[PDB]
Parts: structure tokens; sequence; C-alpha cells
């Protein structure tokens, strides 16, 4: 598995 | 029930819309894989491989109505059940500013 954040631009 | 677990499903279809300057407003977590994963098998307690692992509280997709654990099934009307965390990632970022997707929330009884 992976996480990308998309809390920031 | 004595058979196995109840589950309620809810599906949620969103389009957040976002400053440059501030994101979605989660993290999304899944399976990695070159081209989509034909070995994986959507049950109704884990029908996709990628879903949000956080949502910021106040945030653009929080304010939307999506929330922790919520699965991904669709990013701009496209499928991505069987999708890998990186070409999800590359179709999220496809819409800029602009996201349309729709999840189902999978809640134990």
């Amino acid at each position: 598995e992976e996480s990308t954040s998309f809390q920031g631009p | 029930g004595p058979l196995g677990s109840d589950y309620i499903i809810k599906e949620k279809t969103v389009l957040l819309q976002k400053k440059d300057s501030e994101g979605f407003g989660f993290v999304l977590r899944g399976a990695k894989a070159q081209t989509p994963i034909e070995e994986f098998t959507p049950t109704p307690a884990f029908p996709a491989l990628q879903y949000l692992e956080s949502v910021d509280e106040g945030g653009v997709a929080w304010r939307a109505g999506l929330r922790m654990g919520d699965f991904l099934i669709e990013v701009n009307g496209q499928n991505v059940v069987k999708v890998g965390h990186r070409q999800v990632v590359n179709m999220i970022r496809q819409g800029g500013n602009t996201l349309m997707v729709k999840v189902v929330m999978v809640t134990r009884h």
C-alpha cells in the first residue's frame, strides 16, 4: 500500500 | 447477525472546488500496481483498493461530506475500484482545483 497527502496544494 | 457481519453501505457523490493555495483536505491510501489489479476481488466490506486514510476537519473534502475510511469508486466519472494508487493520484490531479468523486462509506451495524 502507499499514502499520498492532498492536505496541501 | 448469527451468520456474519451486518453493514450499512452509503454512496456519496461530491464535487470539490478549491483555491490553488489549499488542498482537497484528505490523505489517500491503497494498493500500488503498474496497471489495474485483476487479482483483486471487491467485496461489500472492502469494495475498492483506494480509501481516505484521513480527512482534515473543516477542510474542502470534510465540508462536502467525505469522511475517514470512505472507499473511492469513481474519480471524475472513471471507475477506480481496481486501479493502483499512483494512477488514481494522477486522475485526482488531472482536474486541478476540481475533483468529482463517488465513494462508499462502510459502517458495522
